[PDB]
């Protein structure tokens, strides 16, 4: 039935004079979608919208809503889409070299060099990998940080009640929010950015925007079960728990 | 309390236990304010995601949004006079009421608005010696940028005998303000 809710865009599109109409309607096709993960169907969805459709708009609070709910489904998007490039990538690891106890003199050899040639993938592909950790990050922290009150929460209160929106909204932020926050830390763990790790429990327990709230109980013991992997590793590093020196 | 214990707790399963050391490290905390913080943060996860009931959760959360409280003054710290001062985003101690009430209103903290103020005469309970001398000290450089605005904004905010008077000039418009203040606080 998914062509019947991602094709209906097509004719909200056609006519500018709905561009409103075809965002909040597009908006609620992406909320169903989003809430099965289905990314390329949302995107599907999400390139529908004419990237201008926004601009040309310009307010109801229907209206003002669509546009920041849009937004947040265009940062949710790109969160996922850098995360496969930066998942993808991670999975392309350059295999350390074998070794060949009592090696000939030949063997030493042709180990020496390929230990050095595997020094120079590996550096090549941490380069590549430090430039897709930076900036899918930036777009997890984007979402979970979002600006001016919360990812998927209107800013303005005057719309009609419209039951469906705003529990479909109260549902993305239980299914998104957590999602992202362990993702974000498989990439600060993965990548030994442990001490970034441990203050994802500031980011979570914040009053400002109250993400705990979205957290059931067992995702946070789940959260805190993983700070304390994070933790474990920068023991091993000579630091204390949080990645401070010990003095 | 011992910086592995809420490790060994949070591996134990002992989640109300993990929120009391997690809040006493916090506690302990000075040298480093991205520590307490993070500390802090850890330990009110612990706490919501133990098996506290609503009463007692509710306290915890509660004394914990009082620490959370004095912590966001450092914390909003103008970023023109952290560089100005040469200082250290998160590399930095605990700072004490004192230092935040005096580094808040120094002449390096160019910008300093109403709230800079506001929020500076909210770091009084924040002490534990004399109490109204910056008390004064401070509505005075509250004037020298008002450059005879803010002031009487401040004293918008406040809502009266903790102002000074006679002992501040220790002047014209100072008692014009010292006549609606009047009207103001009564």
């Amino acid at each position: 039935e998914d062509r019947l809710k991602i094709d209906v865009i097509d004719w909200l599109v056609f006519d500018p004079a709905q561009r409103a109409e075809a965002l909040k309607q597009g908006n609620a096709i992406m909320r169903k979608f989003l809430a099965s993960k289905k990314h390329e169907a949302a995107k599907e969805v999400f390139v529908k919208i004419p990237q201008d459709s926004i601009a040309e708009i310009y307010l109801p609070a229907e209206d003002d809503n669509a546009i920041r709910e849009h937004l947040c489904i265009r940062a949710y998007l790109e969160a996922h889409e850098t995360f496969n490039e930066w998942f993808k990538h991670m999975n392309s690891v350059p295999q350390k070299p074998a070794l060949i106890p009592q090696p000939t003199f030949t063997e030493k050899v042709a180990h020496e060099h390929k230990e050095k040639k595997y020094e120079m993938d590996f550096g090549i592909w941490k380069g590549h990998l430090d430039a897709l950790t930076a900036d899918v990050k930036e777009k997890m922290y984007n979402v979970l940080l979002f600006v001016d009150g919360g990812w998927m929460v209107d800013v303005r209160e005057d719309a009609k009640e419209d039951h469906e929106r705003t529990h479909q909204m109260v549902l993305l932020r239980k299914l998104c929010l957590p999602m992202l926050c362990f993702l974000l830390h498989t990439i600060l763990h993965s990548t030994g950015q442990y001490q970034e790790c441990l203050q994802l429990a500031d980011m979570v327990s914040s009053e400002r925007h109250k993400l705990y709230l979205v957290f059931s109980k067992e995702e946070l013991r789940k959260l805190l079960q993983k700070l304390r992997e994070s933790s474990l590793m920068l023991l091993d590093q000579g630091l204390d728990p949080l990645g401070y020196e010990i003095q | 309390s011992h910086m592995l214990s809420w490790l060994h707790e949070i591996n134990s399963q002992e989640l109300e236990k993990a929120h009391a050391t997690l809040l006493g490290l916090a506690n302990m905390e000075t040298r480093y304010f991205a520590k307490k913080k993070t500390l802090l943060g850890l330990s009110k996860l612990a706490a919501l995601a133990s098996d506290f009931s609503e009463d007692m959760l509710q306290e915890k959360i509660e004394e914990m949004a009082e620490q959370e409280r004095f912590l966001l003054h450092q914390e909003t710290l103008p970023e023109q006079l952290l560089a100005e001062k040469q200082l250290n985003l998160s590399a930095m101690p605990v700072l004490t009421a004192p230092q935040l009430i005096g580094l808040y209103i120094c002449e390096e903290n160019r910008r300093a608005n109403e709230y800079d103020f506001k929020k500076a005469l909210d770091l009084l309970e924040y002490i534990d010696i004399n109490i109204n001398d910056l008390k004064l000290e401070i509505l005075c450089k509250a004037l020298q940028r008002d450059n005879w605005v803010s002031k009487d904004s401040i004293f918008v905010k406040i809502l009266l005998p903790e102002v000074k008077d006679l002992l501040q000039a220790d002047e014209f418009v100072l008692k014009a303000n010292y006549e609606y203040y009047v009207q103001g606080q009564i």
